């Protein structure tokens, strides 16, 4: 289906003892494969994942390059909102940007996209046509003439629709055999009594990429997800996820609720119930 | 000024199987600002872990993941200590091998 | 590979 690449940038102000803390990760779909961090003595640019590894020095010393000149321009970034909001130097404060493109299966861009943050409110955001930006308040404004008399949603618009787009394609074939082939779950039903009148009956799904899925429950063929608890998809820790969702059911009852599982990697649907 | 308090998951990797190996995690999310306190316990004692670079997701709020080796027994009580500017003590997530 | 050097705020 659809791919994207994504950047994340954080930076946050150290007040009296130097330069802000930047931190950079990069992601191809939900995988992580690059990152970067100021708090280093020579810091460089580096990868998280095994398929980017074969890029050779060219690659590395121009993200290399690219990333501390960033990571400089937020520095003067935060020194300029401090005068535009009227702040004082000493109390910590945070940018964030996120960008990236989304393609269709073949390769094509279906949008691009880029945000700016101060202080975990929205600051300033590229719009869809990739001509104009909205800013969110007055201080943002000036940033906005700024950026409008610099040309800056031209440049936006060229790597978006440009190298963004091809980079990501290069990625997806560098990394085809772990990027481009679902993991389907493992699910499981598990039965934990509360007492002699009450069970919980747990429905697990383990190990699967990409994160996306869908857990119901029914009770005699009937939909009933609005009772379970369903925790938020998490990480596993080695690149795929995990989620469960949990109902309560009267004891001696159970063979009348089924789990249902939706994810891209079962060529058809599991649907499963207590053994 | 917008915060948000950090939701916590506290799981392992693959299912417990007491005295086999396996990977401890504990998955903060939802919070602003990036600035927190997470720490993984063995028995109400720290236990050296690792922590996943700063992201995350569009709402502006950020995400990390705290995780070691861990094998779990019958006896030891493993937990996650979140300290965040918007809780008004640290939220203290038992493990529980179940969920 | 990511965008250059934005310009500042």
């Amino acid at each position: 289906g659809s791919h994207s690449l994504r950047y994340f940038y954080t930076a946050v102000s150290r007040p009296g003892l130097g330069e802000p803390r930047f931190i950079a990760v990069g992601y191809v779909d939900d995988t992580q494969f690059v990152r970067f961090d100021s708090d280093a003595p020579n810091p460089r640019m580096e990868p998280r994942a095994p398929w980017v590894e074969q890029e050779g020095p060219e690659y590395w010393d121009r993200e290399t390059r690219k990333v501390k000149n960033t990571a400089q321009i937020f520095r003067v970034d935060l020194n300029t909102l401090l005068r535009y909001y009227n702040q004082s130097e000493s109390g910590s404060h945070n940018i964030q940007r996120m960008y990236g493109c989304d393609v269709e299966p073949d390769g094509r861009l279906l949008r691009g996209y880029n945000q700016d943050s101060y202080d975990g409110k929205d600051y300033i955001a590229l719009n869809e046509d990739l001509r104009s930006w909205t800013a969110a308040d007055t201080a943002a404004q000036i940033t906005g003439r700024k950026w409008e008399e610099a040309g800056e949603a031209e440049r936006w618009r060229n790597y978006l629709q440009g190298t963004c787009v091809e980079w990501l394609a290069k990625y997806l074939d560098m990394g085809k055999e772990t990027l481009l082939r679902a993991e389907s779950p493992n699910t499981r039903v598990t039965r934990h009594p509360i007492s002699d009148r009450e069970v919980t009956l747990r429905c697990w799904a383990l190990g699967f990429y990409p994160a996306e899925i869908t857990l119901t429950w029914q009770r005699d063929g009937q939909d009933h997800t609005q009772d379970a608890e369903l925790v938020e998809t998490r990480p596993a820790g080695d690149g795929t996820f995990q989620k469960w969702a949990a109902v309560v059911v009267s004891s001696g009852e159970e063979q009348r609720y089924t789990c249902h599982v939706q994810h891209e990697g079962l060529r058809e649907p599991i649907t499963l119930r207590w053994e | 000024m917008v915060q948000h308090s950090p939701k916590v998951q506290v799981y392992s990797r693959h299912p417990a199987e007491n005295g086999k190996p396996n990977f401890l995690n504990c998955y903060v999310s939802g919070f602003h600002p990036p600035q927190i306190d997470i720490t993984l316990m063995k028995n109400g004692k720290k236990m050296e872990a690792e922590q996943t670079d700063l992201s995350f997701n569009r709402d502006w709020t950020f995400y990390l993941l705290v995780h070691t080796e861990f094998t779990p027994t019958v006896e030891d009580e493993y937990s996650c200590q979140v300290n965040h500017t918007t809780l008004s003590e640290p939220k203290v997530v038992k493990w529980d091998r179940d969920m | 590979r990511m965008a250059n050097v934005s310009t500042g705020r």
